[PDB]
């Protein structure tokens, strides 16, 4: 019995509208908003018996609800706060007690976009050195020079996600702390077989998801618009 | 006497807000209980109240009312949500829950509810069903409530077991308050010509009023209903229509167990 | 809805005088919000006890008022109802022979 | 807020045991949940206790739950390095769909991974784009070493991360450090207790 929730992330100015969207196909009557901040756990927004009905939550203040169908859940931030960056999870249910939860949506609410920027990515080969040290090959990927934090960093190896031998800095590091809106960097490793990257089929790929402006965002700079877009970085195995 | 136990509950809700539940409790025509919407805990109305129960069983008993009723008020509420728009305030929900003790040990339970003054629902075995007659938007919270098998489990104990056990004891401790006798007293008055014969302060209910020209029962006397009285004894009221006249002649002969065979007689 | 039944009646026989009880019994009545008043000569009696509230097995609403009165020659007492189902409030008296 | 947890946050290493407390003053308590959550991630329910006084298990999970306490623990036996995670204690008071579910805050757990085979070296990794830049890494130590920041603001050095090849069972701690703006492999380092026996190929 599984939910979905789309954006999964959301870089936003103030004074924009969010739209928050939940979907579900377990015809359950019953779907539920929350939203979790770090020192509390989750708090009920809104919640739907039915199509067509809403009900205030404990926390209703500043979103408004929509529930058109029996698979759709809509959170609506008509005028965006600060205040409401936060991490979204939306539910579902029947008549019993289990709710079923959604993955969550990340939103990030920002006084101004002009510091946004999607990152430069690099991939480092292995080391030789390394390859005879111990029969194993690191890859390490380089995501830097972005603006906000929301970034998801991913390695595919011929087209297909890898999660064995992977590490990814927990968070991302600022490159000038002196600054307020400094930008940001991340790392991250993919460890193989040296037999594995020896291998000239074999194609490695770092990709970073950048979250950022939207094509309906205004943009009043002469820099490319720094719009939601995936960044990446490539190599094949060689012997 | 087959006695019949009691548990009357009121409970009003204006608006999405506002709401009191009151509960009155009766063994027979005699409470035992009153439960107000202000007081926290259950007050006992008779010294023999409390049953058999010891004070530790009281408590626990107590205590899961307590929940309930707060349970209760939140739950119409929600329940209320669900179904608007096509049903809303202003809402008024009773219940009658209780038993009826036959000889033997033999008793039989029961479980009411009435909605805006209609009889829609019950507790039946091991589930909440809805009785003939009841509206099929009830189908809803009736799922519903049959979801919660805590609930269910905890009703079919109290129906099945901490009712009649306890009103055994309520039968036992309250013996002599049920099985008292309160004379009658009678009076007679006239109005415009009808007759009117005055019964008031007997206790238990059952009793006899008729109407007598010497001795031949008036067939036209006409019986009110019973209407209590504060002290928890009864008064009732027979009238018998005459032309005026012939007063002179008619007797009200008055039968009632306090009077041990010595019936009341008064002349006009 | 239901439309309130008031009926008046003393709980001793009475006796100018004589101190007594005075009842008002108010049943058949849907929904439960009521307001009852015990009126000497038009006026409210202040000393006025309620029962509970409670119901009967149709599911209707009754409920006991009463009062320490003294029957005289010249007084007049009344019980005065308002309730939802009437555009006026219902005034019952009493009367000693009824 | 009606659902508290202990401890706030803990470190444990791995193989070891530990325990996590959830106490409550919800009315009623129809049941109590424990979810696990993974930073970035959704909440994954591990069991549900229902009875008065209940136990359950599930894996390396086990639970109970006394309603006259209102207290439940969550065991976790033999932790891996996956666990690492914060554990969410969750109390509804409905056994239908008109409950409220009560959340606490969360308990954070940190499982520190056992190093079988330590072998820390640094070793210079070229971009595949351009062979002029590059990055320094710093792998193979044990959890027993500490990556401190650099010195200069012109470096940057990222903290100590680990990685599991679940296919070989081989789990290995890395650093990374680079600047563009004469930079090197053996001086990136130069600010950390980097073990004795760190080898620093040509
Ligand atoms: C009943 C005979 C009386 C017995 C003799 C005692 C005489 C004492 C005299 C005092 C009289 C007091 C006034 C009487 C009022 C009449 C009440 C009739 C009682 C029958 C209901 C008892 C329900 C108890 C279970 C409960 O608390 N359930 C709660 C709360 O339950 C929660 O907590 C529950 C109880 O907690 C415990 O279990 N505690 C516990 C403690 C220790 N060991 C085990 C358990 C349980 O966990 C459950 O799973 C959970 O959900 C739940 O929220 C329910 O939904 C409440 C409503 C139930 C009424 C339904 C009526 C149907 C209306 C239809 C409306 C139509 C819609 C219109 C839009
Ligand atoms: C409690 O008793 C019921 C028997 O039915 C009773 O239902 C109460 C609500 C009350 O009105 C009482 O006077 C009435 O007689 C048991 O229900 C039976 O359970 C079995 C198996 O569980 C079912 O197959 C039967 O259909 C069902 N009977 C009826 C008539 O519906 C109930 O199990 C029992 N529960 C406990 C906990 O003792
Ligand atoms: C009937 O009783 C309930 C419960 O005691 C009252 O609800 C409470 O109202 C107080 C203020 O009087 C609030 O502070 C509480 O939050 C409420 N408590 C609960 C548990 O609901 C209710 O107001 C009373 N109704 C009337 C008409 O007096
Ligand atoms: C609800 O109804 C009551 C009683 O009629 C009234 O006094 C009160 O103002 C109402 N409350 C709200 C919030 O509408």
């Amino acid at each position: 019995a599984a939910v979905t929730q789309s954006p999964r992330n959301k870089v936003a100015v103030t004074g924009g509208k969010v739209t928050l969207s939940c979907n579900q196909t377990n015809n359950h009557n019953n779907m539920y908003w929350y939203r979790q901040d770090t020192g509390h756990g989750l708090r009920l927004i809104h919640y739907s018996y039915g199509a067509g009905s809403t009900e205030k939550g404990d926390i209703p203040d500043g979103y408004k609800a929509s529930r058109p169908s029996q698979e759709n859940f809509s959170l609506i931030l008509e005028l965006a706060t600060p205040s409401q960056t936060s991490v979204y999870f939306c539910a579902s249910g029947d008549e019993g007690y289990t709710q079923y939860f959604g993955p969550g949506t990340r939103l990030l609410v920002l006084e101004d976009l002009r510091n946004v920027t999607p990152p430069k990515v690099s991939l480092f080969e292995p080391s030789k050195a390394e390859i005879s040290h111990t029969q194993k090959a690191t890859l390490v990927c380089l995501a830097t020079g972005f603006y906000p934090d929301h970034v998801e960093l991913s390695w595919w190896v011929n087209g297909k996600e890898v999660h064995s031998g992977v590490c990814t800095d927990p968070q991302p590091l600022k490159e000038q702390p002196a600054l307020n809106d400094s930008r940001y960097s991340l790392s991250s490793r993919l460890r193989v077989s040296a037999t594995f990257w020896q291998n000239p089929r074999n194609h490695f790929r770092c990709q970073v998801q950048f979250y950022g402006l939207s094509e309906n965002d205004e943009w009043t700079q002469d820099r490319a618009k720094p719009v939601t877009q995936i960044v990446s970085a490539e190599a094949w195995g060689r012997a | 006497k087959n006695y019949t136990f009691r548990c009357l509950q009121m409970s009003s809700f204006a608006n999405r807000s506002w709401s009191r539940t009151d509960s009155v409790v009766w063994l027979g025509d005699l409470q035992t209980h009153r439960w107000s919407n202000d007081s926290a805990t259950i007050s006992f109305t008779k010294p023999w109240s409390q049953g058999k129960l010891s004070n530790q069983q009281w408590e626990k008993l107590q205590h899961m009312f307590q929940v309930y009723r707060v349970s209760f008020t939140r739950d119409i509420q929600e329940l209320v949500k669900m179904m608007s728009p096509k049903e809303d305030y202003p809402i008024e929900i009773q219940l009658s829950a209780g038993c009826e003790m036959y000889p033997g040990n033999a008793s039989e339970s029961f479980l009411h509810v009435a909605f805006q003054g209609k009889y829609v629902v019950r507790f039946w075995g091991t589930s909440w069903q809805t009785v003939p007659g009841a509206p099929s938007w009830l189908d809803l919270p009736i799922k519903v409530l049959n979801a919660d098998q805590g609930t269910s489990a905890t009703v079919q104990m109290l129906l099945n077991d901490t009712c009649p056990l306890f009103v055994r004891g309520l039968l036992e401790a309250g013996k002599s308050d049920l099985e008292k006798q309160e004379k009658p007293v009678a009076w007679l008055s006239s109005v415009p010509r009808q007759l009117v014969c005055h019964v008031s302060g007997f206790y238990p209910k059952p009793v006899w009023v008729m109407w007598m020209r010497g001795d031949q029962e008036q067939q036209g006397t006409h019986r009110g209903d019973f209407l209590p009285n504060a002290d928890e004894t009864w008064y009732l009221q027979a009238t018998l229509d005459v032309e005026a006249g012939e007063e002179a002649g008619l007797a009200c002969r008055v039968k009632h167990s306090s009077l041990g065979g010595q019936d009341i007689i008064l002349y006009w | 809805q239901k439309t309130p039944q008031i009926q008046v009646y003393s709980r001793h026989p009475p006796e100018n005088g004589k101190p007594n009880i005075l009842n008002c019994y108010v049943t058949q009545f849907h929904p439960p919000h009521i307001e009852i008043q015990m009126l000497k000569n038009g006026k409210k009696i202040p000393k006025v006890e309620m029962s509970d509230m409670s119901f009967s097995k149709d599911w209707s609403f009754y409920i006991l008022a009463h009062t320490e009165f003294t029957p005289t020659e010249t007084d007049t007492y009344a019980c005065r109802v308002k309730h939802a189902s009437m555009a006026e409030p219902k005034t019952v008296y009493w009367d000693r022979d009824m | 807020t009606q659902v508290e947890q202990s401890p706030q946050s803990l470190v444990v290493r791995q193989g070891e045991n530990c325990v996590l407390q959830c106490n409550y003053s919800v009315t009623p308590d129809n049941h109590l949940r424990w979810f696990k959550q993974d930073t970035g991630k959704g909440l994954v329910s591990l069991t549900v206790l229902v009875d008065q006084k209940d136990k359950t298990s599930n894996g390396r999970y086990s639970a109970t739950l006394d309603k006259d306490a209102k207290h439940s623990t969550l065991h976790i036996t033999a932790t891996l390095l996956d666990d690492t995670a914060t554990y969410i204690c969750v109390v509804g008071d409905r056994g239908s769909a008109l409950g409220r579910l009560h959340f606490g805050a969360g308990t954070q757990l940190i499982v520190i991974p056992d190093i079988q085979n330590p072998d820390p070296a640094v070793y210079q990794l070229r971009d595949s784009k351009s062979s002029d830049k590059s990055v320094c890494l710093f792998t193979d130590f044990d959890s027993q070493t500490n990556v401190s920041q650099s010195k200069d603001s012109d470096v940057y050095i990222t903290d100590k991360c680990v990685l599991d090849m679940r296919s070989m069972d081989f789990k290995s701690n890395s650093a990374v450090a680079w600047s563009n703006k004469d930079f090197a492999c053996a001086n990136a380092f130069n600010n950390s207790i980097i073990p004795e026996d760190t080898f620093f190929p040509s």
